[PDB]
């Protein structure tokens, strides 16, 4: 998709729930796919982003990142 | 009490068309105002003791009663400037100033003598009326606007009374009327028209 | 600033339009000129720079 | 080329003489026969109401429109508040004076002598009663000279004439008004020979 290769704050998503994830050193949005919910008001802010711009959890993609 | 607030006070007509020029002008600047129709017979209180003149409509904010309509309109597109109304060129802005007084001095007082003339000067009124409405017919293919091609304040002196055209017995006949009939479907459903309308004046429309 | 309009104007004498008048409207344009600098949101309006 | 059709005596053609002669601006007054200027000047003026200004494009009447456009346009010295707050103020106390103090005057000239003793003394006690709040600055509510006492020069240079007076109350910290604002230059060249001799200044 066009919509893996965005830089992470490009999703508009909210600033406590961009600061954990930031903060935690998350680096490209096409990994975001990849993350797993181990990994990580904070779960639902990143679940609605996902599911209304075609993003999605968990996901499988390999090759990435090579700039 | 009524400037005991950071908003305003309005103690407007619901038919009265000084109010109602007063509307569109208020709410096409995107401020929160408070609604009061209210009658002559019986208004609300603060209208009659902080208003020693007694008239209608009637801003308040903070200070003191403002009235007079020029007086109100005009305290609000030089105050709260985003968008603008009035133009900036000073040439240009006084016979901005200067039409509205041909407005209030020429066809007001076509609505006041058909409001309490004899049966032939409601005609008499509706003849000069009717006809000279069409006299400026040719205005409107140069600007769509009364010759201000942006939205301003001598156009919302027109369509309120534009709005009273049937209300006291009034159509237009003749050559050309497609071309100001036309011009109404530009202006009669703004924003600052269609929310600052009140239905009470609505219901003559059908 | 003067866009699509008269004069610009100073700061809180615009705070006396919104009704609240405080450093908030410094913050109010300061965090959303922020926004339009991201990108994607500049991406037409970079391309007039050299 | 910037002229005026003024009015010989009528209050409201001293009034624009006041902001003319006060931004200095440079003009040429045609004067009206009593308050009849030519049936010739109809073509640019289809109302035929003196003061009308002609200034090389435009025409205005209604001097309302014509003072506020020549300090709109004419900046220094000013004669209006600066925010929108207190020219309100201003804009609507001029409003008042237009409409309680100057039709009242109708009747003490065109009305019989009967209703001239109604506008006259009726009128007196407003006149004192603003009289002690000269005492808070030297004009009219400001500190400095404005287009609100610009109702109020003009009007207070028709006392003798009309014939009311002060006398006592009413004179303390009201004659010291005229005093202050009958000298400037301003009121001073825009005296004219037939709204002179009204009064012994």
């Amino acid at each position: 998709d066009p919509i893996l290769l965005r830089p992470v704050d490009d999703l508009e998503l909210t600033v406590r729930s961009a600061n954990c994830l930031k903060a935690e050193a998350i680096h490209y949005i096409g990994d975001l796919v990849q993350r797993t919910e181990v990994e990580l008001k904070s779960l639902t802010e990143i679940k609605d982003v996902l599911a209304s711009r075609g993003l999605s959890l968990g996901m499988r993609l390999e090759n990435w990142p090579p700039a | 009490a009524a400037n005991k607030r950071s908003v305003m006070t309005l103690f407007s007509g619901p038919t009265d068309i000084y109010s109602h020029q007063v509307r569109i002008v208020l709410a096409e600047k995107g401020v929160s105002f408070e609604i009061e129709h209210v009658e002559k017979d019986n208004p609300p209180q603060d209208l009659i003791d902080l208003n020693p003149n007694q008239s209608v409509p009637t801003l308040v904010d903070r200070e003191l009663t403002l009235w007079e309509s020029r007086i109100i309109m005009e305290y609000l597109d030089e105050r709260f400037p985003h968008p603008p109304l009035m133009p900036v060129y000073p040439v240009a802005r006084g016979e901005s100033r200067l039409y509205m007084h041909r407005i209030e001095k020429d066809w007001y007082t076509l609505m006041n003598t058909i409001i309490n003339g004899s049966a032939s000067e409601a005609d008499a009124a509706r003849k000069q009326l009717r006809e000279e409405l069409l006299a400026i017919a040719p205005v409107f293919g140069q600007k769509p606007y009364f010759l201000s091609d942006e939205f301003s304040l001598v156009d919302c002196y027109l369509a309120p009374l534009l709005w009273r055209l049937p209300q006291l017995g009034i159509e237009f006949s003749g050559p050309g009327a497609k071309e100001l009939k036309g011009y109404m479907t530009r202006v009669f459903e703004r924003d600052s028209f269609l929310a600052s309308l009140t239905e009470a004046e609505r219901e003559m429309r059908l | 600033f003067g866009i699509d309009m008269n004069t610009d104007y100073t700061l809180e004498e615009v705070g006396k339009q919104f009704d609240v008048t405080r450093e908030r409207i410094r913050q109010i344009e300061a965090k959303a000129l922020r926004k339009l600098r991201h990108p994607s949101r500049s991406e037409v309006l970079r391309s007039f720079l050299d």
